[PDB]
Formats: structure tokens, sequence, C-alpha cells
DNA sequence: ATAAACTAAAAA
DNA sequence: TTTTTAGTTTATTG
């Protein structure tokens, strides 16, 4: 279940080289690795990595032979990372005066794969270039280097200083030289002849890269899925599998309490002690402590035992329809709990595939979805949620989200709006938001596409909490007796909108100011 | 602890019913003022009730005014208290009613009212009074003047005065009587005129609506912009409501026990002594609690603006925790109210949403949520069921969106299609949000409530998250064995 | 003109 | 591995 | 002081 990866890192001359202002494509390729191997090192993933240097002063390869696979250093060998790896990529590893083929060092890559995955066992076998495509290279049997990454089952992702207005900011939303025009167009034509046209997809910018989590895409473990049925009535039962679609990912690592001097878990020891809630507190018995509960002025005597028996027993885990209203009924703001579920049909079964198509598409057409009751377990309380159809040209599904009971529902009256004589707004006010809202929109529309183009995807944006827990207990492992090091611009830059949303925004902003006065109270 | 008093009339026209199979107005009120009872102990609500009526024979309170009986004092809800209003729950407990105490008795709004204040001496004071009398005291001139004043003196005082006018033939006449009585809001908006209760169920919540306090869960600053900054409150219209914690007794004396939880040293027997650890293979990682909140903390509380998003690209799934109400705090910065009453008009005309990055408390990373503009929306009955403000949408970031297992499209004939279609049609429903009671909490209420009766045998409650397996199957039988034969070979598993 | 390559002999 | 229950902390 | 949210911990089932 573990995946063998290759990060192939170009260190050569023209990486160091750097645009005032503009990040250096070798500090820009370190920060995207940096950021690689610290997920890696502290989400405890049994993933092996080894790491590649092409463009390298000296030569330290099994290839290296004459000028054959010459200025490329296999810098680590294929292992679960560490500590040492990330105090390289930080310090050790510095730019090099060569320029080496990139091609070659993709060889050198594949055959670290191919020598040390032989004891091991690897369900994914992945490498991933960081170059600026600048140096010279040979398409000298180029045929045979992607045939052979088919045969070996190894994919590729790309990383370049350019993707395929106003000024540059690293993790934010001149001209491309001839050589690394050529580069690109190889670069281009290897990975469309890998995953075809959906394959230019694996091509990123080292600023995108840092606001995405494209470089674990590949070496993703697997969504666990689990088997249950939906029954319309009693004589029909669709046979499915749902699994967790959204699921907040939250801390796995817990912060342990430890003495100042010793720095031990063991010294440390929480005892519970009980007391009288009367004057004049006494110590009560552990053993004569018995279970109750409150129902409003009433203090009611019930134990664990009474309970087991007396509690609601759930009819058993189910999907079963209650009924079917229109998509109308069902308004997202009672929405409930911590999770969403994507109803998919069982696997290696055809008729069933067929049988819930049928209901995704009969609910599609008619505008409606459909009102379920979900229990993952006879031990789990029941749940009462929403259903709707989710077909999209690739995959086809039923999405559930849990509903509200009515006991979850609170009810407060405020004050209308509309036409509230107080608070009504001047047309000038109103027209003055109007600006606002068109100069700080987040959406363009080309008219030959007319599509909707969004500026501010923030579902493909990673959680800034975990890589920046990562910096500060990487700096902590590393300098002890520095203190915690300030979030990193580019962590900034992805979080902030487009700076050309910020200065459309500047003018309307200093209007609506004047035109609307605020005070504290 | 707020205190609430239920005002009931007991005049000969309460007990009449308007020729129908519908419940008189008596028995509307004693069942709703029970309802409020049950509901205020599983919300587990402080809040103290008293349960007074009037126009009845005989008269029980503090300085012995004729034709007031006071049945219930100020208190917290009780199992008892709910049984003995019970026994006036029906026609045969309507029975029981006017055994115990007369009806259709000469009385004095005035003293009424003034016994009801009283009630209070021992936050919020509010009287409800159910009633189906458009005009009392009409022939009296004297006695309706002298309600008027005392009226007035209530209101004064801060006591709340809420008309609970029930089906009268003829309507009921707001304008005649009650009109001076009512407590009105200071601002035309605030006050909602609800029409006449004739059914349990319209009663019930337009006194949940009236009675209820608007509890802000936080209340945080949405920056605009550095210098643009308006105050709002963040409301949660729904939470799960769950199974209340239980309370460590004893066995004999069955009084609660405190618990303390002390930590202390093994070898020996302050927080300065104490640091963070994190042990990855064989390295130590060691932080002090002040650092393990100083990686946490990004902006600082409260909303800011990014831009607007049209609502198009805001997908139904991408569902990560319940959503929020923001709505504007006046109190705290002046101005804010039209400021935000300027952005909801022209976010609902142009369909679009503010993106916000939210942040609800200190040393706490930041997360996009989705200001969706919410229209006001009043129901059939006059009552507000979709309050004027912006949802806080929690929208999940690239680590909350799980991978999806890659599956081959295989899709329906028109006609499996168009059978379906049937089937669905036939199945419709009219969907509510409060349609289901959680069968968990009201099976748990159900025992208590039975064990702090003394009764043995608990009431076993009938599961309504189950479907009516029956009724579908009526509604359904040659469909399912069509749609099968369509889909289903006859050689499957 | 373009320079000659030796690949890995697994590759061959 | 998933869900529920209990405990602790922070803000009304 | 009480309520809500988050993080551990425990138990059960596949």
């Amino acid at each position: 279940n573990k995946a063998a990866v290759v990060l192939c890192m170009d260190v050569g001359f023209t990486m160091s080289n750097s645009i005032p202002g503009i990040e250096s494509p070798f500090e820009q390729a370190k920060k995207v690795i940096t950021m690689f191997v610290q997920r890696q090192v502290f989400a405890e993933n049994k993933d092996e990595i080894a790491l590649v240097l092409f463009g390298t002063d000296g030569t330290d390869n099994p290839l290296s032979g004459g000028d054959q696979y010459q200025n490329i250093t296999v810098h680590r060998h294929l292992m679960l990372p560490d500590f040492d790896l990330l105090e390289d990529i930080e310090s050790k590893i510095q730019p090099g005066s060569q320029q080496a083929d990139f091609l070659d060092a993709l060889i050198v890559s594949m055959d670290v794969i191919q020598h040390e995955t032989i004891g091991k066992k690897f369900e994914k076998r992945h490498i991933e270039i960081f170059t600026d495509l600048s140096s010279r290279f040979s398409k000298s049997q180029l045929d045979i280097i992607i045939h052979s990454l088919k045969k070996c089952d190894i994919s590729l992702q790309f990383f370049l200083p350019f993707s395929l207005d106003g000024p540059f900011r690293l993790g934010g939303h001149k001209g491309i030289t001839e050589q690394q025009k050529e580069g690109l167009e190889i670069v281009k034509m290897v990975m469309i002849s890998l995953e075809g046209e959906d394959g230019l997809d694996e091509i990123y910018s080292f600023s995108e890269s840092l606001r995405k989590l494209c470089v674990f895409k590949k070496i993703e473990r697997h969504s666990i899925h689990w088997p249950c049925r939906l029954t319309i009535g009693s004589n029909l039962s669709i046979r499915i599998a749902a699994y967790k679609s959204i699921l907040q990912e939250r801390v796995k690592k817990t912060w342990t309490v430890v003495d100042a001097k010793t720095l031990k878990k063991e010294d440390i020891q929480k005892e519970t002690v009980y007391c009288l809630n009367d004057d004049d507190e006494t110590e009560v018995l552990k053993e004569d402590i018995i279970q109750g509960f409150r129902y409003g002025s009433d203090i009611v005597p019930f134990s664990k035992v009474d309970e087991e028996q007396m509690k609601y027993k759930s009819e058993g885990k189910c999907f079963s329809v209650l009924g079917f209203c229109k998509s109308s009924q069902v308004q997202r703001r009672f929405f409930m709990g911590n999770q969403v579920l994507k109803v998919f049909a069982a696997r290696d079964d055809e008729a069933a595939a067929v049988a819930l198509s049928s209901l995704i598409h009969a609910l599609d057409d008619l505008d409606m979805v459909a009102i379920v009751r979900y229990a993952y377990d006879k031990r789990a309380n029941p749940q009462v949620g929403v259903a709707f159809p989710h077909i999209k040209h690739n995959y086809e599904c039923l999405v559930y989200v849990q509903l509200p009971f009515m006991e979850d529902l609170r009810q407060y009256m405020f004050s209308s709006l509309k036409n509230s004589k107080k608070y009504a707004p001047t047309e000038a006010q109103l027209n003055a938001v109007d600006a606002l809202i068109d100069s700080m929109s987040l959406a363009k529309k080309d008219e030959k596409t007319d599509t909707l183009e969004d500026l501010f995807p923030t579902t493909k944006i990673p959680n800034p909490r975990f890589q920046r827990l990562f910096q500060c207990l990487l700096h902590r492992a590393l300098h002890p007796r520095e203190p915690l090091p300030p979030i990193q611009q580019h962590i900034w830059n992805m979080l902030n909108p487009p700076a050309e949303v910020t200065t459309k925004s500047q003018i309307p902003l200093s209007k609506i100011k004047t035109l609307f006065p605020l005070i504290e109270a | 602890r707020d205190s609430l008093i239920f005002l009931v009339d007991a005049s000969k026209a309460m007990f009449e019913s308007q020729s129908e199979d519908e419940l008189t107005p008596f028995d509307m009120s004693i069942q709703c003022i029970q309802s409020v009872y049950i509901s205020k102990i599983i919300s587990s609500d402080r809040d103290l009730l008293a349960v007074v009526f009037y126009g009845t024979e005989k008269d029980k309170n503090s300085v012995n005014f004729k034709n007031i009986y006071v049945l219930q004092e100020l208190d917290n809800p009780g199992a008892k208290r709910i049984l003995e209003l019970d026994q006036f729950k029906g026609q045969q407990g309507q029975k029981r009613f006017q055994d115990m105490m007369g009806h259709g008795s000469d009385y004095s709004l005035s003293e009424v009212l003034w016994v009801c204040a009283n009630l209070f001496s021992d936050s919020h004071k509010r009287i409800m009074l159910f009633t189906n009398e458009d005009n009392p005291h009409g022939n009296d001139s004297a006695k309706a003047s002298r309600a008027r004043t005392k009226a007035g003196d209530l209101r004064d005082t801060g006591i709340f005065l809420d008309l609970m006018h029930l089906k009268k033939p003829g309507g009921f006449d707001i304008s005649l009587f009650y009109r001076d009585i009512i407590s009105i809001a200071e601002d035309e908006d605030l006050r909602v005129h609800f029409e006449e209760s004739s059914k349990l169920e319209d009663l019930l919540r337009k006194v949940r609506a009236k009675e209820t306090r608007k509890r802000a869960l936080s209340r945080l600053k949405l920056k605009l912009n550095k210098d643009i900054v308006i105050s709002v409150g963040i409301y949660n219209l729904v939470q799960k409501a769950l199974k209340p914690p239980p309370i460590k007794l004893y066995r004999e004396t069955n009084e609660p026990v405190k618990t303390k939880t002390r930590t202390f040293n093994t070898s020996t027997g302050l927080p300065s002594d104490t640091k963070r650890s994190q042990i990855y293979g064989s390295r130590q990682i060691i932080l002090e609690k002040e650092e393990t909140e100083e990686l946490k903390r990004f902006d600082d509380p409260g909303l800011m603006l990014m831009g607007f998003k049209p609502l198009v690209l805001l997908k139904k799934h991408h569902y990560l925790r319940p959503s929020l109400f923001v709505y504007p705090e006046e109190s705290l910065v002046i101005g804010s109210s039209t400021l935000f009453s300027a952005l909801l008009i022209k976010c609902l005309e142009k369909e679009v949403a503010a993106l916000c990055r939210y942040t609800p408390r200190r040393n706490i990373p930041p997360y996009f949520v989705a200001l969706v503009p919410q229209e006001e929306e009043l129901d059939d009955q006059k009552i507000q069921v979709t309050p004027p403000g912006f949802q806080l949408v929690f929208l999940p970031f690239a680590d909350d969106k799980r991978k999806m297992p890659f599956t081959e499209k295989i899709m329906a004939t028109p006609e499996q299609v168009g059978k379906m279609k049937a089937i669905v049609e036939k199945l419709r429903f009219t969907y509510r949000s409060d349609s289901f009671e959680n069968p968990v909490l009201q099976q748990h209420f159900r025992n208590l409530e039975a064990l702090a009766l003394d009764l043995m045998e608990p009431e076993q409650a009938v599961d309504l998250t189950l479907p009516k397996v029956e009724a579908m199957n009526k509604r359904l039988g040659s469909l399912v064995d069509e749609f099968k034969e369509l889909v289903y070979p006859p050689d499957y598993n | 003109a373009e320079r000659k390559r030796i690949l890995p002999t697994w590759m061959l």
C-alpha cells in the first residue's frame, strides 16, 4: 500500500538566475520539495522517497560513464524520509554551475525505481521532475523511454517556473526561451503519450504547486468505501456502496504533557477526586457513585445497566427511502452533520448500477430529491437526510447530506430590513455598494466559451494549519535555541484575493467609507 | 432565569367548539402550555413558568381578588406540573376543570393583570393571554379604562403583554380592544401581526415565536477593508440536540457529587513546570504552551471580505459543518445595519455571495466562508420562517475533499428512466424541516418522565424515521414488479 | 548532429 | 476504522 | 456561571 517516489530536481546554473522581485526557480523548487517531504515526514506516511539532482558540479549515479549521464547525483536513495533529508533540502543542497540533460536525469530516476524496489513491495511508482527546461537535451531513444515508463507502471508530474497583468507573488492566484519552448514540446508530447489528452494537467508551475495538493495526487491513499442497500419500499433493494466525499481533515498527532526538567509522560499522573456538593464537603466513595439524569426540576436516578435495556433499539443499518419531494423544498441552510456521502453503485455489479442510474436520472429530470433514513450500524443513532442526484461526464451518483430533527431547530425573530425607515440606504449609497460588488467580483466570463471562470477557488487551496505546523515542528527540531519562525509569505499570498481584485476595490472602498458612517459605542 | 406566565380565559365562550372536529379554544391552550413545558425540559431551558386562569368562580390568589385562579406559581417545569395540566386536557378533562373551579364568571382585567404582575415579585417578564373574546368589558366603560391603565403600568415596568387571540365566529378584532393592552415594539419593522389561531400547531408555533429570546453565538467584526469595519452577530439557527450528560450521584442520598480532576507529579506528589512533546521516530520536539498556540494563530477574530463569488459557482455538495446566520449588531458599531442592508439588497439583486476569511476566536486557523444573501420570508400564519441576513456557508479546504474510486459510467435506457419517474411521482410528499422528531431523544425523555412519576411501565414509542412500508406498497403494486423485470434479470442473486 | 544514448540494460 | 461519549477550555 | 466545540478514548464490528 506504499509508493516509491523519486524527486528529480534541476540544480543547474540557470535555476539560480533570478529576475528582481521574482524568486529563482531553484529557491521556488526547494520550497515545493520541502512542502512535499514535510507532509510525508510529519504525517508519518510509509511511502519511500529518493532524491536525484541534475546539473550538479560532480557526477554520482550508477549509469555514469564517459559522456553518458554526466552531472547527475543520486542525493538520497529510496527509503522512508527523515529530518536529515529535510535538513539537506534546507541547507546542505546548493545550486550547481553545470547543466544536465533532463531526459538523462529521468532515466537515472527510472533506474533508481527499477533497482531499489527489488526487495520491497510498492503499489504505486512515481517520478516528479522540477526543472526550468533552459538546458539542452537529446531526443535519442525517447520512444523507448516513454515505453519503459508504461511497462514499469511509473507516473510522471512536471514542475516548471512558468505555467502552461500585475506583479509576481509566489503562491498567489516576460518571454520563454527558444530552448525552453523546444523542451516544453517534448514534455507535452511525453505527458500526452502517458496519460492521454488530460496528461497536460500534470504539468504545474512552482507557485500553483505550493497552493495545491497535486504533489500527493498520484501517491494519495485510496478512500475506504463501505456497502449498504437503498430500499424503496420493501420489495425493491438497490445494492450500493457509499464513502465519505467531504470529511474535515484534522490534526492526527497530540501534544503529550511532559515535565520541564525530565521531559517524560510517565512522571505526570492525572487523578480524580470526589466530594459532596453541600456545605462542609466530605469525600464521596468511588464504588457508591450511581448514574443519574435531570428531568427539569426533578432528579432521576438511572443506572447504565437499566439504560441499555430501556434505551432506543435501532432496527439496523439501512439506506431506506422515506419519500420524494421537489429540489426547492430542501434548503442548504438545514444541512447537518460533519460529512457528505457519495452513494455510488456496488462494485462489479452491472444490474445494481443501472437500477441506481434510473433513480439518479428520474430525480434530475423531475427536479426532485429523496428523503432517506440512514445508519452505518445497528448500534449507531438513526439519521434523516437528503439524497440528491449528481451527474458528471465520467461518474454518476447520489449525494447524501443529513437533515435536521424538530429538536435540532431553533426559532428566533429578527427585525425586518426591506422597508426599515431608520436603516434604509440612499440611492447614492446603494449605487456605491453596486460598484463595490462589480469591482470585487471573484469570477470572469468569456463570451466565446460562455463558461464562468472562478478566480479564487478556495476548495483547491490546502488548509494552512498543517504546513504551518510542519514548518514550526521542523524549525524546533533543527534549530532548538531559535524561537518559532513567522508564517511564510507564500502561505499569506495564497490566502489573500488576487492582486487585481485588491487594486480594483481601492477606489469604491474609499467611496463607501465616506458614504457609510461608522462609529464605536 | 426568565419568567413566563400563561393566562387562560375560562368564560363560557372558551369551552365551545366552532361546530367542527377541531378542539375548543380552552383545549388548544391547555395542550399548548403542556407542549411548551415538555419542550423546555428537552431543550434544558432554565426558564420559570406559571399557569393563571380568569373568569372562574373559585379564586386562588395572593389578595383573594374575585374570579382569579393561580393554578401554578412561577417555577421550573416538572413531571408533576405537566401531570396537573393533563387533568384538564380533553372533553373528559374539561368536566374535571368545571368541577374543581367555576366558569363564565364576571372578571376585571385590571385585577387579572395585577395578580399576574405580582407573581414576578419573587431578566425578562412575559404574560401570554389565551382568549377568544375580542372585546371584553364592551358593556362596562369603567372596567375597560381601568384595564388599559394596569396594562400601561405593566409595560412601563418592563413586563411584556402578548395576545394569543383564538378563532371567534365572525373573526377577532384587535382595533376594538387589546390594541392598547398588547406590547408593541418601538420599531414598525420589528412588530409582527399574527392572525387568529384555529389549530394547535399554529398556536404553539406563535407562542414559541414570541417567547424565545435571540442568543448570539458570537459578536464579530466584518472587515470590508482595514478601516471599513461593521459589527455582526453570528447566530446558530440549527444545532444538533443531543442526549443530556449524566450526573454522578450517591447510592443512598441521591444528591449530586462534584468532580475535581487534579494533575500532579509521581516522584514528589504548576503550569510553569509543564512542557508539550511530540515524538517522531527517535526525535522529540519540545514546545511551550504559548508556542503551541502561537503556531495556530493567523489573522484576528472576525470576518475578512475577500470579494464576491456568484452563487452558481458555489456547489450543492461541499458541505463541511452546519451553517450559521449573520445579522448586524448596531449596539457595538453605529451604522452597521445601514451598510449590511445595502450589502444584502445588492447581493440578492446581483445573485452573488460574499466570500470571507472566518476566524471565530483568538489563536485559531482560518476557514473560507461564503455569506449567502438570505431574503426575509413569512408563512401563511404571518410567522417569520426565514430571517433577513446572510447564511455563513463553511467551505472545505483541499484536505477536506476526499479522492473518489473511479467507476465506469453505465446509463439507463429512456424506458427505465420513464418507469422510475412514475414511482417518484406516486411517492411524492411535502417536506418540512420539523417533519421528524429524534427517536433516541423522544424515548429517552419518555423513560425519564415515567421514572419521575414512579411508573414501572415505560411508554414505548413508534419510530417515525421508518418508512410507511404498507402505505408505499399500496400506492405501487404493479410498478415495483414492472421496474424489477426491466433492470434486474431473473438469474440475479 | 544528435547526441547518441546508451540506455540501461533493463530498458533494452 | 468509525462513532459516540466525556472532558476541558473559551466566550457569552 | 453555562453552553458549545474540539479532542481523546473506548468499544464494537468487519
